[PDB]
């Protein structure tokens, strides 16, 4: 299990530049390829550039000219640099693991093969949006569970997550521990330009009395951290 | 540069067999992957170097290569198969070496429906305390995609303070939305109660909750 994990802030300001890392564990960085990617909202995947664990590098043409990737394979993390960023670099953002392939259709004496790449293993994403608008952290208030939100054998309780920008969070429960029946419902955009949403975890209701649910938010961007227990 | 072209999109019922296609300029002497994106998710690879299967991936899907024409090929399409599937190739000649097609959404017909699981909460004694309140009604497990709520204070209709999401897919392949009304705790503290009203599919399902 290779895994890949984005870093980045979440909020840039227009002309500065942005700057992501990507932390690789359950594998190496060394002998293969690192690609970055993007998406902005309701458009097409854009490759962006890859690295060589060496340090060799190719780019799309397109953002050649203010990016540059770099590679540390001390740390087993390899990063991406955006300079002069607007609204239009608003997107998500990935990071994966790139493959070399060869294909021999011939003789090899002959020089009669090509080269290809493909990218196997994907991070999750990182958000980034690109405004003037400020951080705000998030308020959390418990949803208590009770006879009004049970369906026979299971329950519903949850964390509501109110008034913050930009996103995203993220909501775990127990630490992370639960994880089976857990809901995080996408955020609302509200009239104040700032984001609400809700996390609902579904439990056996027989032992309510008796089980620790906890909440935990994180709001990367204004550093915001909050563990909020949730009981009848 | 070269250019990869997809349909914009494709439609087929639950069981059939979809065909999405990536062209094409002598194609099939280049190599190509595709990659699945399901909606809110990152893109997945589903198959390379036209065949190619990675591990995890469901043997209904197959790709293959030919002419000006490679193809991804979903035999019995489930509504779990519904996604963005974007081909790839690389070109070594340039300028843009790497080429992606511009993605086709498949589209799986006539899903069961599903009435909407509605459940309504009220505000909690910490928000009340903070001088604030919020109802939260929670919408899921619905089949088509769409809703429209509307909520009561006692029976009486109210739209201010009310924010309400437009319906994403959930991981069982049915939809979510929430929605939100803001109150101060006077308000809250001075009706029976309040309802939140869901319909869909012209029916119509209320949760009610009041105070203490």
């Amino acid at each position: 299990q290779v895994q890949l994990q984005e870093s980045g802030p979440g909020l840039v300001k227009p002309s500065e530049t942005l700057s992501l890392t990507c932390t690789v564990s359950g594998g190496s960085i060394s002998s293969y390829y690192w690609s970055w990617i993007r998406q902005p909202p309701g458009k097409g995947l854009e490759w962006i550039g890859y690295i060589y664990y060496s340090g060799s590098t190719n780019y799309n043409p397109s953002l050649k000219s203010r990016v540059t990737i770099s590679v540390d394979t001390s740390k087993n993390q390899f990063s991406l640099k955006l300079s002069s960023v607007t609204a239009a670099d608003t997107a998500v953002y990935y990071c994966a693991r790139t493959l070399h392939g060869r294909r021999i259709y011939g003789i090899v004496a002959f020089k009669e093969w090509f080269t290809y790449y493909y990218m196997d293993v994907w991070g999750k994403g990182t958000t980034v949006t690109v405004s003037s608008a400020s951080t705000k952290g998030p308020s959390v208030f418990p949803l208590a569970p009770s006879s009004k939100s049970t369906s026979g054998g299971t329950a519903a309780l949850g964390c509501l997550v109110k008034d913050y920008f930009p996103e995203p969070v993220t909501v775990s429960w127990n630490s992370g521990a639960l994880t089976s029946g857990v809901h995080t419902f996408p955020a609302v955009l509200q009239s104040s330009g700032l984001y609400s949403l809700s996390s609902v975890v579904t439990v056996p209701s027989s032992s309510l009395g008796t089980q620790t649910y906890i909440c935990n938010v994180n709001h990367k961007p204004s550093n915001t951290k909050v563990d909020k227990r949730v009981e009848p | 540069s070269y250019v990869l072209t997809q349909p914009p999109s494709v439609s087929v019922a639950p069981g059939q067999t979809a065909r999405i296609t990536c062209g094409g300029n002598n194609i099939g002497s280049k190599s190509v992957h595709w990659y699945q994106q399901k909606p809110g998710q990152a893109p997945v690879l589903v198959v390379y170097d036209d065949s190619d299967r990675p591990s995890g991936i469901p043997e209904r899907f197959s790709g293959s290569n030919s002419g000006n024409t490679a193809t991804l090929t979903i035999s019995r399409v489930e509504a779990g198969d519904e996604a963005d599937y974007y081909c790839q190739v690389w070109d070594s000649r340039g300028p843009t070496n790497w080429v992606f097609g511009g993605g086709t959404k498949l589209t799986v017909l006539g899903q069961p429906k599903a009435a909407p699981s509605v459940t309504l909460f009220p505000p909690s004694s910490e928000e009340l305390q903070a001088n604030k309140a919020t109802l939260v009604c929670l919408i899921s497990d619905f089949y088509p995609g769409a809703v429209t709520v509307a909520w009561k204070a006692d029976s009486s209709p109210v739209k201010a303070g009310v924010e309400t999401t437009t319906p994403s897919k959930q991981s069982n392949n049915k939809y979510a939305a929430s929605s939100y009304l803001s109150l101060t705790p006077e308000q809250w503290k001075s009706h029976k109660s309040y309802s939140c009203q869901v319909t869909h599919e012209g029916s119509t399902v209320e949760k009610t909750v009041a105070p203490t």
